[PDB]
Order: structure tokens, then C-alpha cells, then sequence
């Protein structure tokens, strides 16, 4: 029912590829030790997760982990993608493993945060989600998740607390943008307008693009209208930005979308 | 460039290293230098100095010289989460400003005018009474920003 | 390969003979151009008579000796893209003044080097305008990977040579037509000659485009005054250049009826018995006027070598008086 | 300014990632002749190109044309990337090596066609397009390149035999509606609720909307809407779908639309 | 005009020459911080010729002469604007006559100088911006 920002879907950038060939190299080598072989397989895997190669990137970490077994890192992408696969409760285990080997790994509770809003535990996501947002109050995205979870247990509640936290910030980060939007504050075509003015090349354009639609299709969700938000977490995912949560989460609430549908 | 980016991305994805053991490595290569204004040689060094070398020589990020200008770099942060490697500024010193280097457990080296180059303590009561702010410079890994 | 450059003379003028843009003349050239930079430097001249082009990016690394790292040829495809070639590596190696002798049979790299130096005013423009060619040609082979594999019984097969690109000057202007006029004339060249880039079959057209970014060194292309009426001086001073003046009046006479050619052998024995005694004629007066016996008679005289050129001694005259200016302005 | 028709980006599948992994596995041992690892290193390449990482096929391509020179395709994959680049003359002596290594493989013709179409070829480009189009009138895209090239030479008489041609089709298969659309025979409406009835799967549904949406790019930028057009090749691209001629050119086409749009 | 756009004989040439950097990281890992030595060649004392000898010989196989001077004649020349990575930097220090360094980007060169022995330092330092002499190039295999 509204006309759309549209950028050049991302494509794999020679950097990439020339990385990825050295590294094939290098891996193909037996001159390199243990450590040096884990430390190249997790970044391989993180360069295959940047391409949206999440089996290959999955089997790299799990070798690096066979590796050594000490590593957080790891730990972490083999959470996301347990998220993103819905076994919940191995992603938790992931997590709680990732802030045992290491608990100045904040982004953990996040990440934690999403997969227990996804199971159904809101009240645990909000406590991890809180616990992100005060690292941090500024981050316009943290507010944005800790609204999606407490949005599950009091709507109106959930509401007052994100103008809050808006008010209480600085107000200089972009994504805020978005926040207004949650809290009618301003119209979606200024939020595009200022979208459209805040992306410089296209790969910027991509980014915003990527998680604002994310974030309106959830919007949209909320409000009952499947339509809208469907076509907007395509939107989303086309942007090509495999390593954004709002692009992987996207592509999971499609597949609950498509779930909800297969089931009458 | 081309190349040069790559080879960049390259050697920084290769590199494991610990931030603490080559901070301490500078700093045993650097204990007992004496305090010298605009000074950038083991003849004479200034807090601004020192961590510009520091971060140069162990990691290779090409800090400004000043204080005010190396106050701008990187991100702030706050002292609840402060991580090694990260540059503490004080409200205090000749020109108001001084800088140090957080090594963990409320530590910090630093090219004091006080008997020079040395390791303290970010508890002691000259500097918690005389703390800034706190930024840092030493990143983990970002592809893409979230604008 | 000879390297003798010491200040002989009154100043250290050179004329260098350039038989063709080779791959390897920067490669044996900078055994002889390279080595005077920090010592003092002279008006030499570079002469490119009868030349024949080689290579571009030869022509390129030559020429980037007597420029600071600028630009010396645009080039131009098909479609319309614009790009300025120019070795960066190494800055003007001779810091001396230069006096660039060309002919009309020069090669189209020369008139690359001589157009370089022309828009860049740093060198001096001596001689006849050029051929006039202005397209860059791409020599490739007609060889492929499979062809040594599945067809062993085949020879090696041709090549083949096509005009891919069009060349243009800094100036923005082009020599595929117009040439290259330069500052000093010569009596040979003020003849029209049947010869050039006009009668060669399918040759293109002409264009201009836009004027390169280029540090010119005062506009004395256009105002050549002060060696101009010295050389006028110089040419109307001496009978050599009126002879030859007098062989191109016999030219642009004889031009007339050149096609069709009348054979009596009464006439053509008259006009044999004339051309000789007007060479022994002119060989009498050079004799006298250098002092070396007279000849008489033709069978002593074996086949030698005869004058080289009087037109590389008034441009070695010529560099002699850039460097009478160049010690009277440095103001 | 028009409603679209969306589909979920497409994902590399689990198949193609297991098959690049047990790839690299076996390319990792010596075990293997010349041949079989040319065979190997172009299948492997092919599976590159599918998931859109061409630098690494061509790479693999070179690799595979480096043992065994006589390999027609690996030529026409050079070919095609070539063309892609914007390297026509190179791409036309790729597809002549193709032909000459084997006459009959009657694709390269058309590859070769577009290439000279979009190299400023038209007449030659339109005997090689014919030529394809000789080999089998009943496909309608072979009509549509073939019309993409006669209409840089002749509008009307184009459209003409782009309108004779539909006409002696047997008009089965679903891409003539396209055409027709390109006759003013259906509204864009028509062709995308034909779109969407045609579409059975959600990749069937990104192979449809790759296509449909480049040839509309296509025909908005003949009128001389920019826009319009920028957005359809966009909305193309977006399919994920990199086998796909339509996606390469559509994202060439996008190339030359910023490249105009740099240079003043 | 992303990927593809570079020849393959470029991409080749970006996958062979992309751990240059890497590698002379590695050698001042392992030797940063050794105290600088008149005609050293070990970690008990190097100078900066001697440095580069054993870092184009220990990671890419390069055996460069031992003098400066020999050094300084080495390769081929190059310009400050396009300079790569494994390039050899030549300052006119003065101390012994000249000085070399190996640039790794971002203007910056690792070398042993006199004062603080092997470290990294940057080509805008106003020491080595004002001494800055030639450059040249000697890892030729592209």
C-alpha cells in the first residue's frame, strides 16, 4: 500500500573471494599448527556467515571447536544458527557456554535474549535484553529488541518504557529513527525520507534498508496485517547483508509465516 | 588500493594476539622513562607521546599526537565495561589533560610527570578523584555498521 | 650505445640518431640520457629522421626522461573513453634544455615525443611537418590454447595488426591529419609533398578533443621570433640553402609534367649532361669555399659518403643560441 | 508507483554447500588424474556461479582450462564473465573459441549475441540472435533478445517481427507473455496475476519475477524511465537467483545506469 | 564492475600477494624489539640492513646483499605515490650515509633504526618526512 526505497541487492566483494581462495590455500597446507588451524577455520567460517554460507560456516566452527574448545566465538555463531534453526534450547546452552568461557561477551546476552523471545520465555529475554540496553542505553537497536520482548507480556507497558529509554538518549544515533516510528511520533514515508538521506553508497542503503524493514515488518505484524509484513521481511532480506540479525531473524519470521500458513 | 586493502584485512583476521602481553612488552622496553613536554624520544616522553608509540608499534593504529586530538579517537566507554587496551584520559596535567593505558584490574601505564614512565593504579585517590573519560581504540570486528 | 658527454665546443650539444622506436631504445637510451641530472646540463638535440614506431609504451618511458612525470599521449576507443598514458615512475632526468629535429618520414611515436615536447614548451619544435598519423594499433597473435593440442600438424600461424585506439596530444588537438607544424621551417619541407597520411587510402578523419591537464613552459610555440629571422639570417647567408632552394624550384617546375614523362634520348642525354655538371659545378664551389682540392674527374673518386646534413648544423646553431639566451634569461 | 509481486530471496541450498564441502575435500587429496580434476574444478565452478561467487568460478574455470585447453564450456563461462565485465572484444573471442572447439553447442551464440548487443554490434549481433532463434522459435526469450537487438536498429520493424514471431509460435510456453505485454497485447496487471498463477513454489516464483522484471527494466528504459526501470532491475536482482541471464545483465544494465549517472 | 571486473591474471596476482603483509608481521612479531646492532645479524643485535636481509630471506626466499648501499641499488625504483607493501624504503639517515626500512601501508615502514632498535614508524613522522631519500622494489613476481 506504499511505494519503496529499493538498493542493488549486495554482491560478494572481491575481497571476499580473494580470502577465501587464500584461505582454501592455506588450509590445504599441512605446514600450520593447531592453533593457527583453529584460528583460520573460524575466520573462514566468518567469511562464509558474511556470504550467507551458514552450513559452511557452521562446519568450519565445529572443526575449530574439535580444535580448541576454548573459544567463545565459536560458541556464539553455533548459537545464532541454532536460533535460526528453532532448537532454542541448544542455542541457550550455546550462550550460557559463551559467558562461562568468557562474561565480558555482552552481545551474548543479546543474542540469548532473541533465541529465549523466539522459544516463549519473554520474562528471561527482557532480563537478558535489559541487561544489553544497560550496557549500552544509547544503541537505538537494544531499546528496539527490549520493546519486541516486553512487548509479549504488556503492550502499553512495553510502549512507555521505549519513549523512555528514546527521551533519556542522546538521540544521535540513526536508528532511532525507527523507535519514533514505534512511538507515532513520525510518519513512515519521513522515516524512509530519512533513511534516504542518511545512506551514502549502496551498501549503507542495504544496511538501512535490511533492518528497518525488518523492524516495519514486525510493526506491521504486530498490527495483524500478515500482508505487509511478509512483502517488508522480503524487502528486508533482499538487501544481501547475511550478517545482520534483522536479516536472519527476517528470513526466520518468514518461515513462521510460511509455517502458520502450511497449518490451515 | 586494492592490494593494499586486502593484504590490511588479511593480516588483521591472522592476527591472534594478547593487547596485555604487548602493552607490557612496551612497557618493560619503556618503565622509567623520565616526563618531558613535546618529547617522543627515551631522552624524554610525555603521556600523549607514549601511548601514540604504543599504539603504534605493538598494533599499528597511527594515533594523533596530541592529547585533545587523541581524546576524539575511537568510541567512549564507560568504566563499568572497560576492557585491556583501551585509553583512559584524566582531567589532570600540564595541559589539563592526560592519557594512560588500561591493563586490567584498575591498572593503568602511563607516562606520569611523577618518576616518569610507570604503572598505577585507577583506584588510587589523585587518580579517581581526577578521572574523564574513558575510549576505545582496540576494536573486536565490524563488517557492516547498523547505522 | 656510445656515452660521451663532455662540454666540448662552447656548450655540450648532441644530436642523437634514433633509427626506430625499439623495445628496448629506453633500455639502451638510458645507458645515455640518465646520468646527467645533478651535474650541469646543455641545449642537445634529438634527431628522428627517417623513423620508424615501435612501441607505445616504449615511446612513453623514452619521453617521461625529458618531462616530470606528466602525461604524453591521450588515447581514445571506440566508444568514447578518454585515457592519458604516462609511466609513473621517475621524475625529468635531463633538467636541459632540448631542440627536437623531425622530418616529414618520421614515425607516428615521434611524432608522439615531438608533440609531448611541443605542448609542454620545454623542448624546441626543428624541422619538417610529420607524416600524420594518429591511430594506435593493437599487434596480436591468432593462437590459441587448444591449437597446439589437437591440430600438432599445423605450423605457426600469422598475426594480425588493428587499429584499436586513436591517439591525441595534451593539447587537446591531433596529428591524424593536420601534423605537426613546427617553430622552424625548413626550405625542404616548404614544398607540397604528394606524400603523407592524405594519400594513403581509408585514412580517418580528424578530431579535436578537449585539452589535457598540462604545465606549460611559456608560450614560445606560437612566438618563435628571436631564432626565427636568425635562422632566416643564417639560410639567406650561406649558398647551401639557396642550392637547395634551387632543387626545389626544380621540383615544384618539374611537378608540373611529373606524370606523364617524355623520353628523347637527344633532350635526356642534355638534361644527364646538365644535372652533372650542375653537381660538379656546386662540388667546385663548396671546394672552394672549404678549401679541399677540386675534383676533375669522376673515376678517382670512389662512392663515399657525401654531406649528412646542413639542417642538423643550423639546429646545432640554434641550440647554441637557447643557451645564449638560457645564460641571458634566467630573469 | 505500481504494486509487485515478491518472492523470499533465494538461499543456497543444504545440497549445493554438502557437495562444495565433499569438493574441497577432494580436490584436498592427490588421488586424482588430470582430467578428472579438470571435470572436477568446472563442476565446481558451475556450483560457484550458482551460488553467485563468479570471481572464485572463473578462477576454477582458468584452473580446469590450465590442465585441459579443449574444454568449449569453460570457454563459455570465460565468455560470460567477460561480458559481465564489459570486456565484449574478449567475450567474442571466448564464444569463437566455444564454436570452434564445438559448432554445436548453439547457446554460445546467443551469449555472444548479447555480448555484441551490449558491446554496440547490433547488426551482428542480430545474425547471431537469429541464428539462436533458427535453432528453436517457440522459446520466446530467444524472440526477446532478438527483439532487444533489432530495436536499436529499427523500432517499428522490431516490434514487427517480434509480433510475427509470437504469432508463429506455438505459444505454449509461459515466457510469450511476456511478449506480449512487449506488443501491447496484455496489461502489466494481467502479466503479473499470470505471474503469480504460474508460480508454484517460492523458487519458481524467483525465476519468474527475475525474468519478467529485467524485461520490464528493459522496456521502461526504452521509454526513457529511468527509474522505473532502475527499480524493476533491482527487484530482479533482489530474486537471488545467479544463474540466471536476466540477473547478470539485469545487474549490468544496472552498472552502465550509475556509470551514466556518475559522469554528470 | 564488483568482482569480476578485475582480469583473472589480477585476481591471481591479489590471491598470490595478499599475505605479503602478513608475513613481514609475522618476522616483526618474532623479532620486535631486538636492540639495534652495527653489523648485527642476530636478536642479540641487528641494524637495518641486516633486518631486511633476513625478512625477504626467512619469508620470501629473496637473498639481498648485505650494505645498504648493495640494497639501495637492488630491484627496481619506484615512486611515492604508488609504493606497495615488501617495497624498500630509503632514508637518508647520514649516520652511517643512508637508511632502509620495508613499507607495509598506510605510510608506515618496519626497520631497525638506531634510537629504539626494530619497530614500526610512520613515513609522516616529521624525522623521516624531512630524511626521505627513495624507494625500491625487489619482491618482483606478479
Amino acid at each position: 500500500r506504499k511505494s519503496e526505497v529499493l538498493a542493488v541487492p549486495l554482491q560478494p566483494t572481491l575481497q571476499q573471494e580473494v580470502i577465501l581462495a587464500r584461505m582454501e590455500q592455506i588450509l590445504a597446507s599441512r605446514a600450520l599448527t593447531d592453533d593457527e588451524r583453529a584460528q583460520l577455520l573460524y575466520e573462514r567460517g566468518v567469511l562464509y556467515d558474511s556470504l550467507g554460507l551458514r552450513a559452511l560456516a557452521r562446519n568450519d566452527f565445529s572443526q575449530a571447536l574439535a580444535i580448541r574448545p576454548d573459544m567463545p566465538e565459536v560458541f556464539n555463531y553455533l548459537g545464532i544458527y541454532l536460533t535460526q534453526a528453532g532448537n532454542f534450547d541448544a542455542a541457550y546452552e550455546a550462550f550460557d557456554s559463551v559467558l562461562e568461557l568468557d562474561p565480558t561477551y555482552n552481545y551474548a546476552h543479546l543474542n540469548r535474549g532473541i533465541a529465549l523471545y523466539y522459544g516463549g520465555r519473554d520474562k528471561l529475554a527482557q532480563d537478558d535484553l535489559l541487561a544489553f540496553y544497560q550496557d549500552d542505553p544509547n544503541d537505538p537497536f537494544r531499546s528496539l529488541w527490549l520493546y519486541l520482548a516486553e512487548q509479549k507480556l504488556d503492550e502499553k507497558q512495553a510502549k512507555e518504557v521505549l519513549k523512555q529509554h528514546f527521551e533519556k538518549s542522546d538521540k544521535e544515533q540513526w536508528g532511532w529513527n525507527i523507535v519514533e516510528f514505534y512511538l507515532g511520533n513520525i510518519s513512515e514515508q519521513t522515516l524512509m525520507e530519512r533513511l534516504k538521506a542518511d545512506a551514502t553508497d549502496n551498501t549503507s542503503l542495504a544496511e538501512h534498508l535490511s533492518e528497518t524493514n525488518f523492524y516495519l515488518g514486525k510493526y506491521y505484524l504486530s498490527l495483524g496485517d500478515l500482508d505487509s509484513a511478509t512483502a517488508l521481511f522480503k524487502l528486508a532480506v533482499a538487501n544481501n547483508v547475511h550478517n545482520f540479525v534483522e536479516h536472519r531473524y527476517a528470513l526466520l519470521e518468514l518461515s513462521l509465516l510460511g509455517q502458520d500458513q502450511d497449518d490451515l | 588500493s586494492s592490494l593494499q586493502a586486502s593484504q590490511d584485512e588479511f593480516e588483521n583476521l591472522v592476527r591472534n594476539v594478547d593487547v596485555k602481553s604487548r602493552i607490557m612488552d612496551q612497557y618493560a622496553d619503556w618503565k622509567g622513562v623520565r616526563y618531558r613536554l613535546g618529547g617522543s624520544t627515551k631522552k624524554g616522553i610525555d603521556c600523549s607521546g607514549f601511548v601514540q608509540r604504543t599504539f603504534r608499534e605493538q598494533f599499528g593504529l597511527e594515533l594523533p599526537r596530541s592529547t585533545y586530538e587523541q581524546q576524539e579517537m575511537g568510541k567512549s566507554v564507560s568504566r563499568s565495561n572497560l576492557r585491556t587496551g583501551d585509553l583512559v584520559l584524566f582531567r589532570a596535567g600540564s595541559t589539563g589533560r592526560h592519557v594512560g593505558i588500561y591493563i586490567g584490574n584498575n591498572q593503568f601505564v602511563h607516562a606520569s610527570t611523577s618518576s616518569g614512565v610507570i604503572i598505577s593504579s585507577m583506584n588510587e585517590p589523585y587518580w579517581k578523584k581526577r578521572y574523564n573519560e574513558a575510549r576505545r581504540v582496540l576494536s573486536r570486528s565490524h563488517h557492516h555498521h547498523h547505522h | 650505445v656510445k656515452m660521451s658527454v663532455k662540454t666540448v665546443g662552447k656548450e655540450k650539444v648532441g644530436v642523437l640518431d634514433i633509427p626506430g622506436f625499439y623495445v628496448g631504445l629506453t633500455d639502451d637510451v638510458k645507458v645515455q640520457l640518465q646520468k646527467l641530472e645533478k651535474q650541469n646540463v646543455s641545449s642537445v638535440i634529438i634527431d628522428l629522421r627517417s623513423n620508424g614506431g615501435g612501441a607505445l609504451t616504449e615511446a612513453v618511458s623514452l619521453s617521461g626522461l625529458f618531462i616530470p612525470a606528466g602525461p604524453i599521449v591521450q588515447v581514445r576507443d571506440n566508444n568514447g573513453k578518454v585515457r592519458e598514458d604516462s609511466d609513473t615512475d621517475g621524475q625529468v632526468f635531463y633538467k636541459g634544455p632540448l631542440v627536437v629535429l623531425v622530418d616529414r618520414f618520421s614515425a607516428a611515436a615521434s611524432e608522439i615525443f615531438a608533440a609531448a615536447m611541443q605542448d609542454y614548451g620545454r623542448a624546441l619544435v626543428v624541422g619538417e611537418p610529420t607524416f600524420g598519423a594518429g591511430t594506435v594499433q593493437q599487434y596480436r597473435s591468432l593462437n590459441r590454447i587448444y591449437d597446439q593440442m589437437l591440430r600438432p600438424e599445423w605450423p605457426a600461424l600469422g598475426s594480425v595488426q588493428y587499429t584499436i585506439q586513436k591517439f591525441y596530444r595534451v593539447n587537446g588537438g591531433s596529428t591524424q591529419r593536420k601534423g605537426v607544424t613546427p617553430d622552424i621551417i625548413m626550405p625542404t619541407g616548404n614544398e607540397e609533398t604528394e606524400t603523407g597520411e592524405k594519400f594513403e587510402d581509408n585514412a580517418l578523419p580528424w578530431d579535436s578533443i578537449d585539452a589535457a591537464t598540462y604545465v606549460k613552459s611559456g608560450d614560445l610555440t606560437a612566438f618563435e621570433p628571436e631564432l626565427l629571422k636568425e635562422h632566416n639570417a643564417r639560410i639567406a647567408k650561406d649558398p647551401e640553402f639557396q642550392n637547395i632552394m634551387k632543387d626545389i624550384a626544380r621540383f615544384n617546375a618539374m611537378k608540373d609534367k611529373r606524370n606523364i614523362v617524355s623520353l628523347n634520348y637527344a633532350v635526356r642525354e642534355k638534361e644527364n649532361n646538365e644535372d652533372d655538371a650542375t653537381r660538379l659545378a656546386r662540388l667546385n664551389e663548396r671546394f672552394k669555399r672549404e678549401g679541399k682540392p677540386e675534383l676533375k674527374k669522376l673515376d678517382d673518386l670512389p662512392k663515399d659518403y657525401q654531406e649528412p646534413d646542413p639542417y642538423l648544423d643550423e639546429t646545432v646553431n640554434i641550440a647554441l643560441d637557447l643557451a645564449k639566451l638560457e645564460k641571458a634569461r634566467p630573469a
